[PDB]
C-alpha cells in the first residue's frame, strides 16, 4: 500500500507503461532487423544492437527522425509504420502530463528559521502585490524608528510575478510561505507562538464584506485556538461583525488585541469633518508614513500641503528636563525649542490625556505624543537637557543624551 | 593526459566542504555578529545597499564576459585537453581574474545563505565548483582543459534576478518575457557545451577512441534542429554518451521549445496596434467619436456624416474606443484613410483625451448601443 496519493499513482503508471512499451518495442525491432525478412530467405538483414534500436525508436517517437539509423527489412519498415501511428500519440501525451505532474509541487514550502534576537510578525488574509506593497512601504518606511522586525507572509496562493519580485527586493527581512492560518501545522511552520503579533488584512473591494469579515473572524479564531496570547490585529469591513470577535473567550484588548474596523473609522473621520471642515484630511495624513519631496512644477499651495503630509504622529519618552513642568510649559518648550508639536501624554494603571490643562504635571518617564516629520525628530525630546542643550540655536545640534 | 586532475579539484572542493558541514551538523547536534554579517551579506547580494547595486551590476557584466571568454576558448581549440603555458594564454589570464571575482561572490553568497548544507547543493554552487578550482589547476600545470566550464552558460539564469534587484522589470509580462528568453537561451547554450564535450572527448569505455570533432557551433545548431524536431541528420551524435545525452535532451527540450515558442508569440502579439496620437493639421476641423464603436455603428455613421449630398467640408473623424477594430471595421477605416482615424483608448482617461487633442476638436459625439441588455446601464 505504498502509492497513497492519486497524482503519485498516475506518475508511476505513466512512467512504467511508457518505459516498458519503449523497451519492448526496441526488442521487437532488434529481432526483426537482425533476423531479416523470412520471404527473402533471411538474406535482407541489418545488424543493429539493441541500444541502436532503443535510440532509433526514441528518435522516431519524438518525430525528430535523424535517419543516421533506419529500418531496412520489410518487417522492420512495416513495424516502424505501425509504431509511428501508435507511439507519436503516446510520446506527445506523456511528455505534457509528466511536465504537469512535476510542475505541481509547491515552491514556497518549508518553515521560518527563527533567529537568536529578531522579533517577527506574521501577516495573512488578503495577500496580493497591491496589499503587500502598500503594507511594506509603510511598515518598513525610512521615517520609522530603526527596528529589525521580520515580516512573515502566510497565504494559500502562489505569489504572482510582481509579488515574487517584491519579495526578492526585501529578501533580508520579508519571508513568504504557502499555507493557511486555518491549519495548526502552518501556524507552527511560521512559529506563531514566538511572533510579536499576527496581522490579518482584508479585501476592501470584495463582492460581500459580511462574507469577507466572516472569513477573517475564522482566522482570528484559528490563531487564538492555536495559542491564546498572540497579539492579533484584524482589519474588519463591517461594524456589526466586531461584536462576534469581542465575544471570543481569549480576545483581550488590554493584552493589545485590536480590530481596525474600516467602516467605523471611515465614518468617524468624515463625521469629524462636519465639526471641522477639512479635518478628515488633516488627520488621515498623520497615519501614513511619508517624507516630503519637492518637485519644481508644484504651486505654492501644493508645496505647503505636501510639507504638511510629511508629518506623522509618534510616541516618545520626555527627558527628565520636562519633569514637574505643566503640560502647557512642556508643549511651549517642545514647539519653541525642539520644533516638535507635543499634543498628548500617557498619565501613569495609566491613561492617555490629550491637551491636558495646567493642573497636569509631567511625571518622570512620561510618554508623550508628537506630530513631527520623522522618528529622528522626536528623539530630541528624549535627549533634551536644561543645562547642556538649552542655549542651542539650531535643532540639529540637540543630540547624544547631553551627558 | 591530465584532465582527471582538473575534475578531481572540483570534486575534492565540493566533498571537503560537504564533509566539514556534515561533521559540524553532528557536533552541534550532540552538544550577534554572525546574524549581523548574514543580514549584511543578504542585503548586499539583494542590491539593497549602493555597494550591493555595484556588486549586482558586476555579476551581470562579468557573467556575460566569462561566457564570451568560453565561446572564444571553445571556438579556437581542437583537443579538449590542450598544452599551453599560462604566461602565454591571455584568455586564461582574464578567465582567472573573473574566477577570482566569482570566488569572492561565492563566499558572499555563502555568508548570506540561511542553511549552509542546502547552499552547498544549489545549482550555482556546482557551477562554481566545476569552474573555479579547475581554473587554478590551469595555473599549476602548463595546460588547460575545456572541461565542465561550459556550465558558465547557466550564470545567465541570474540575469532576471539582477533585473529584479535593480528594480527595472516593472511589469509582469516583461518579467515573464525575460525569464523565458534567458532560461531558454542559457539551457540551449549549456546543452550545446555538454554535447561538445561528449562528442569531442569520445566514449571513456572505448578508451576515448570513438570520438567526433564537432565545433561548439555545430553542436549549438544540431541541438536547435533536434529541439524543433526537424532532425536533418546532416550532423548527428555518434558517441554512446552523445547518443544517450541526445535521448535525454529530446525528452526534456521538445517540451521546452514547444511551450516557449507559443508563449513568446503571445507576449510579442500583446502590444497595442492603434496606439499613438492625432497629428492636428494646420486648418482642418476634427470631431472625436466614442461610446458604441462597431462595424455597424461606424458604417451607418460615416455613410451619413460623409454623404455626397452634404456641403463640402473637410472635417476629420477621430474614433476613440477600447477595442481592437474587427477585420470588417479595419477595412472600413482603410477605405476612409484620408479623413477617418482610429485610436485605442477611452474618454474616461485624460491621457487618451489628450492624445486625440479633444480641446481642439469641434465636438465630441457619444454613440449608444440601442440593443443592449439594460438601457439604464448603457445611459
Ligand atoms: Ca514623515
Ligand atoms: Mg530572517
Ligand atoms: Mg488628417
Amino acid at each position: 500500500n505504498v502509492l497513497k496519493t492519486s497524482t503519485l499513482i498516475r506518475l508511476v503508471q505513466l512512467v512504467v507503461s511508457f518505459v516498458s512499451l519503449w523497451l519492448t518495442a526496441a526488442g521487437f525491432l532488434h529481432l526483426l532487423e537482425n533476423s531479416g525478412d523470412p520471404f527473402f530467405d533471411f538474406g535482407n538483414a541489418q545488424h543493429l544492437t539493441y541500444w541502436e534500436c532503443l535510440y532509433f525508436l526514441m528518435v522516431t517517437m519524438s518525430t525528430v527522425g535523424f535517419g543516421d539509423i533506419f529500418a531496412t527489412t520489410v518487417l522492420g519498415r512495416t513495424f516502424v509504420v505501425i509504431f509511428i501511428m501508435i507511439f507519436i500519440g503516446l510520446f506527445a501525451s506523456f511528455i505534457p502530463e509528466i511536465a504537469e505532474i512535476l510542475g505541481k509541487r509547491q515552491k514556497y514550502g518549508g518553515s521560518y528559521k527563527k533567529e537568536r534576537g529578531k522579533r517577527h510578525v506574521v501577516v495573512c488574509g488578503y495577500i496580493t502585490f497591491d496589499s503587500v506593497s502598500n503594507f511594506l512601504k509603510d511598515f518598513l518606511h525610512k521615517d520609522r524608528e530603526d527596528v529589525d522586525v521580520e515580516i512573515v507572509f502566510l497565504h494559500k496562493g502562489l505569489p504572482g510575478l510582481e509579488l515574487e519580485g517584491l519579495l526578492k527586493r526585501h529578501f533580508t527581512q520579508v519571508e513568504y510561505f504557502w499555507g493557511s492560518v486555518m491549519d495548526a501545522n502552518d501556524l507552527e511552520r511560521v512559529k506563531i507562538q514566538e511572533a510579536d503579533a499576527c496581522l490579518v488584512l482584508a479585501n476592501k473591494y470584495c463582492q460581500d464584506p459580511d462574507q469577507e469579515d466572516a472569513a477573517n473572524i475564522m482566522r482570528v479564531i484559528s490563531i487564538k485556538n492555536y495559542h491564546s496570547d498572540i497579539k492579533v490585529i484584524v482589519q474588519l469591513l463591517q461594524y456589526h461583525n466586531k461584536a462576534y470577535l469581542l465575544n471570543i473567550p481569549s480576545w483581550d484588548w488590554k493584552r493589545g488585541d485590536d480590530a481596525v474596523c474600516v467602516a467605523e473609522l471611515k465614518l468617524g473621520f468624515i463625521a469629524q469633518s462636519c465639526l471641522a471642515p477639512g479635518f478628515s484630511t488633516l488627520m488621515a495624513n498623520l497615519f501614513t508614513m511619508r517624507s516630503y519631496k519637492p518637485t519644481p512644477e508644484m504651486s505654492q499651495w501644493q508645496t505647503d500641503y505636501m510639507r504638511g503630509t510629511g508629518m506623522e504622529m509618534y510616541t516618545e519618552y520626555l527627558s527628565s528636563a520636562f519633569n514637574a513642568l505643566t503640560f502647557p510649559e512642556a508643549a511651549e518648550l517642545c514647539f519653541s525649542k525642539l520644533k516638535l508639536l507635543l499634543l498628548a501624554i500617557e498619565v501613569r494603571e495609566s491613561t492617555l490625556a490629550i491637551n491636558p490643562g495646567p493642573k497636569v504635571k509631567i511625571e518622570n518617564a512620561t510618554q508623550g505624543f508628537f506630530i513631527a516629520e520623522s522618528a529622528e525628530e522626536v528623539k530630541r525630546a528624549f535627549y533634551y537637557c536644561k543645562n547642556c542643550h538649552a542655549n542651542v540655536s539650531d535643532v540639529r545640534q540637540i543630540k547624544k543624551c547631553k551627558c | 593526459r591530465q584532465w582527471y586532475s582538473f575534475l578531481a579539484s572540483s570534486l575534492v572542493t565540493f566533498g571537503s566542504g560537504l564533509v566539514v558541514i556534515i561533521i559540524y551538523r553532528i557536533v552541534l547536534w550532540l552538544c550577534g555578529w554572525m546574524t549581523e554579517a548574514k543580514d549584511w551579506a543578504g542585503e548586499l547580494i539583494s542590491g539593497q545597499t549602493t555597494t550591493g547595486r555595484i556588486l549586482v551590476g558586476l555579476v551581470f557584466l562579468l557573467s556575460i564576459a566569462s561566457l564570451i571568454i568560453y565561446f572564444i576558448d571553445a571556438s579556437t581549440n581542437t583537443s579538449v585537453e590542450t598544452c599551453l603555458p599560462w604566461s602565454s594564454s591571455t584568455t586564461q589570464q582574464v578567465d582567472l581574474a573573473f574566477n577570482v571575482f566569482f570566488m569572492i561572490y561565492f563566499f558572499i553568497r555563502f555568508v548570506a545563505a540561511n542553511d549552509k548544507l542546502w547552499f552547498w547543493v544549489e545549482l550555482f554552487s556546482f557551477v562554481d565548483y566545476f569552474t573555479i578550482p579547475p581554473s587554478f589547476v590551469a595555473i599549476y600545470l602548463d595546460r588547460n582543459w575545456l572541461g565542465l566550464r561550459f556550465l558558465q552558460a547557466l550564470r545567465l539564469m541570474s540575469i532576471p534576478d539582477i533585473l529584479t534587484y535593480l528594480n527595472v522589470l516593472k511589469t509582469s509580462t516583461l518579467i515573464r518575457l525575460v525569464q523565458l528568453v534567458v532560461s531558454f537561451v542559457s539551457l540551449w547554450l549549456t546543452a550545446a557545451g555538454f554535447l561538445h564535450l561528449l562528442e569531442n572527448s569520445g566514449d571513456p569505455f572505448f578508451d576515448f577512441g570513438n570520438a567526433q570533432h564537432l565545433t561548439y557551433w555545430e553542436c549549438l545548431y544540431f541541438l536547435m534542429v533536434t529541439m524543433s524536431t526537424v532532425g536533418f541528420g546532416d550532423i548527428f551524435a555518434t558517441t554512446v554518451l552523445g547518443r544517450t545525452f541526445v535521448v535525454i535532451f529530446i525528452m526534456i527540450f521538445i517540451g521546452l521549445f514547444a511551450s516557449f515558442i507559443p508563449e513568446i508569440a503571445e507576449i510579442l502579439g500583446k502590444r497595442q496596434k492603434y496606439g499613438g496620437s492625432y497629428k492636428k493639421e494646420r486648418g482642418k476641423r476634427h470631431v472625436v467619436v466614442c461610446g458604441y464603436i462597431t462595424f455597424d455603428s461606424v458604417s451607418n455613421f460615416l455613410k451619413d456624416f460623409l454623404h455626397k449630398d452634404r456641403e463640402d467640408v473637410d472635417v476629420e473623424i477621430v474614433f476613440l474606443h477600447k477595442g481592437l477594430p474587427g477585420l470588417e471595421l479595419e477595412g472600413l477605416l482603410k477605405r476612409h484613410f484620408t479623413q477617418v482615424e482610429y485610436f485605442w483608448g477611452s474618454v474616461m482617461d485624460a491621457n487618451d483625451l489628450e492624445r486625440v487633442k479633444i480641446q481642439e476638436a469641434d465636438a465630441c459625439l457619444v454613440l449608444a448601443n440601442k440593443y443592449c441588455q439594460d438601457p439604464d446601464q448603457e445611459d
